[PDB]
RNA sequence: AGGCUUGUAGCUCAGGUGGUUAGAGCGCACCCCUGAUAAGGGUGAGGUCGGUGGUUCAAGUCCACUCAGGCCU
């Protein structure tokens, strides 16, 4: 007798498909996009809001900003929708038409600064709306809230360790704002027990910064296909004392890697899925990783980007 | 502090510094970037696709090796040369930094 | 401990939940778009191939062939996909370039018939297909197959019945096939006895061939944009003797209601979905229904349907 | 015979105290642009630093002798 009282609640248990033509059969990929908007980041827009309610800070009155152009938005979306909350993304003006049209339709309001600057004249332009008003806006901050990890700590922890049965050896997730990877890692380190989980970061090639941040290097960012992860910093979320390997991905291998995971296991999966698919299989060349149980996030599905290069002809 | 003079290199990595700032760093080519790096498509005039992530990967590594030249000399025209270069790297990194997150 | 062996295995278990915006708040909906293919027709596109296993027609060395281009198409990829099996879709050329991109990412193979024709030309050419090697093609035929309101029974019907905790009385679902509305019927009034159930069944006005049905009169379908539902005809799959009320859904009344699912509510709704809502809304006007557990079935996600007349915003 | 001096990428050349291995301009290959050519831009290829020894922690750079050219002879 479960009844959910709003769709922000019915986050979370997805199902932990293995892999049988990917690999040797040990690749356990759990699929993200079994969410209320088919994404990991679901999560997060429930609880970032769950835990803005609890400290009292979003009362009757105030309005939701946060610059974002990518899954956030679409999860800040839908649960301002049905918590009952006013919602501000801002965004650069390169985005698509179609994909203005998912959020304007779920009740957001768009705020389109110029392309030029990027992120930075959207994340700029949001503080111009908190310092309108600071009592009335409120703003969420992903990469260093730590409702981020934490919700990954309380849901998406548990329940690859109840299905797995305490069988996960090697854990591996792409890191865009690093609370999948952190709140993971927590639960399964730290309150398990389990210190030789290996937990593996996957990152562009051409945007290596977690392995110059663990080398001591300058950060060198650049542009890149995989989207999802890649941020080109390293977050607030992302805990480098727990990342135990990082294995970078090139573009054309993590889009391939995607069409395969749609045409030979029926998963449909963005470029970001493919590209930690692929580091699992990078890892199996590896004859130590052979009698390993792999669990792989596959963060989105395929559907929403239909109109990019993943799909060719 | 003793004033220096430029090599053959350093006068070269000059030019190519603001050389490659008025011609490959337009707001155009950001822009082409932004939709290149989730896919939707810039077409050519009767077929193929211009391929602005990699003028722009081409643009990074010109950039930071041609600061790495002007980067502990102590000619003032070649210190102000490696402002627009840091300066320039910082108006691209700006615009790529959590996007698509 | 529970690992999926494939991503058909992954149907089902779709939460129920409380619509607190649209109604007095006793509209129960059923949010299907948490499928592995996102839609209702998982189910249905997984069983048809289980059973079809089971009665030793899907060997291994045999095809797939069936004449349907929508949500049912994408379910039949998916399950081939995650089994082994080798798909072949005919369907119209005047379709979109978008849906046959997401069928050839799935590994089907698509035949496009004569615009002309339309559907029924994908029909005979389905037929033309299995007429050459008998042995080694197949049809599923969903608007025939007993699996597809088998599922219902063994998945949907149990899933509104222990969510509820047996305290649903009005169960609104679109006829398309006639498998949903079926086998949830089948489970609460024949299985765990509850005649007093209302299932009632949501048709396009232009096209309301189940209301002719149940009148006695000649059978006139008609074109809509309530995609998803209106097959045109009274389908093999839909037994009559279930249905109690029949609800005529406007195609704007169900653009609006969908809108105003999305808006209010946050579930990415289709079409359908909206059209399933809007005759709880109008079955909730007699005050004999508004102390009533009115249970909803939302069929589809807005995402896919993105390009329609849906979105008719900026 | 003496005192000197030239020798560094396919060509012409810089190379500050002995420290990124070793760099520029023209030319070669590719890319943006010019309907096209020139002009203009970017990335890449090309090195027994005349040869052999010594010194130094480290030699293209400092020495010793040769190989080829020019100067008064
Ligand atoms: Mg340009
Ligand atoms: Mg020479």
């Amino acid at each position: 007798s479960k009844i959910f009282e709003d769709n922000s609640l019915t986050i979370g248990h997805t199902p932990l498909v293995r892999l049988n033509r990917i690999g040797n059969g040990r690749i356990l990929a759990k699929v993200e996009s079994r969410n209320p908007s088919f994404s990991v980041k679901c999560r997060i827009g429930a609880n970032m809001i769950w835990d803005a309610e609890k400290r009292g800070v979003l009362k009757p009155g105030v309005e939701l900003v946060e610059p974002t152009s990518g899954n956030t938005g679409i999860a800040l979306a839908y649960v301002a929708a049905a918590r009952g909350y006013k919602l501000t993304l801002t965004m650069p003006e390169t985005m698509s038409i179609e994909r203005r049209k998912l959020l304007k339709a779920l009740g957001a309001n768009l705020v389109l600064t110029e392309g030029a600057k990027g992120m930075k004249g959207a994340i700029q332009k949001a503080e111009e709306i908190v310092a309108s008003n600071p009592e009335k806006y409120l703003l969420l901050q992903q990469f260093s809230n730590p409702a981020n990890p934490e919700i990954h700590e309380k849901t998406t922890g548990p329940e690859i360790w109840e299905d797995t049965d305490g069988q996960v050896d090697v854990f591996i997730a792409g890191v865009g704002t690093g609370g999948t990877l952190t709140g993971v890692s927590r639960y399964i380190k730290g309150t398990k027990g389990k210190t030789d989980l290996i937990s593996v970061a996957v990152e562009p090639t051409d945007s290596p910064v977690i392995a110059q941040a663990l080398a001591g290097e300058e950060i060198k960012p650049g542009p890149h296909k995989i989207q999802g992860i890649g941020a080109g910093f390293i977050p607030a979320n992302l805990d480098l004392k727990l990342v135990d390997k990082v294995i970078g991905i090139t573009n054309e291998e993590a889009i391939s890697t995607a069409r395969r995971l749609m045409e030979e296991e029926g998963i449909l999966a963005g470029i970001s899925s493919g590209a930690a698919v692929a580091a699992a299989l990078k890892l199996q060349e590896d004859e130590s990783f052979t009698n390993k149980n792999i669990v792989v996030i596959l963060p989105s599905s395929g559907e929403r980007y239909l109109s990019t290069a993943l799909f060719a002809d | 502090k003793t004033v220096d003079k430029l090599n053959q290199k350093q006068e070269s990595a000059i030019k190519k510094i603001d050389n490659t700032i008025k011609n490959a760093l337009k707001d155009h080519d950001i822009i082409g970037t932004l939709k290149d790096m989730d896919g939707k498509p810039v077409p050519k005039e009767n077929g193929g696709y211009w391929d602005a992530m990699q003028e722009m990967q081409n643009t990074l590594r010109g950039l930071r090796n041609h600061a790495d030249t002007l980067k502990n000399v102590n000619n003032p025209e070649a210190q102000a040369a490696y402002g627009r270069a840091t300066d320039a790297i910082n108006k691209i990194e700006s615009a790529l930094k959590g996007y698509g997150i």
